[PDB]
């Protein structure tokens, strides 16, 4: 999965 | 002044998560006397009901 | 400009935060304690109280 | 003349297995205002959808 650690603008992340 | 501090961390997902969930009947089967209503409630892992 | 904070699909209706809804004209439910008031708004202010 | 050969191996099972597979609702909730519908897609090992 995807981490992103972006003060701005960071991604929807729905998973499951 | 105290200020009592939320936990912010491991508490709750970043993951996309229905909050509040509507459970529709598999079946309902009415008469004259009753209603009855069968549903189907999935709770996946990481769901606590 | 497109960042709802919810944002999650939390509640029944995820890109807004509906206060109430006319129960004559609700359809699929949604709303809350025998009034037009919702679902989701009547957990928001239940769990903030 | 030259003819394409087709691959005569590993590209179809002989286990029976359908062509086409039809999901009928588990679960509906008809409304006046839409027509909820859910399924269960059911792929198995060795399936590809």
């Amino acid at each position: 999965y995807p981490f992103d650690p972006s003060g701005v603008q960071r991604v929807q992340l729905s998973g499951g | 002044r105290q200020t009592v501090v939320a936990p912010t961390r491991n508490v709750t997902t970043e993951k996309a998560q229905r909050l509040q969930i509507r459970f529709y009947p598999i079946q309902t089967d009415d008469t004259s006397t009753g209603y009855r209503v069968r549903y189907n409630i999935n709770v996946g892992d990481g769901w606590v009901l | 400009t497109s960042i709802n904070w919810p944002g999650n699909d939390r509640l029944l209706t995820p890109n807004m935060f509906e206060i109430k809804r006319s129960v004559a004209l609700d359809t699929e439910g949604f709303t809350m304690s025998q009034c037009d008031i919702t679902k989701d708004w009547y957990l928001i202010q239940m769990a903030t109280n």
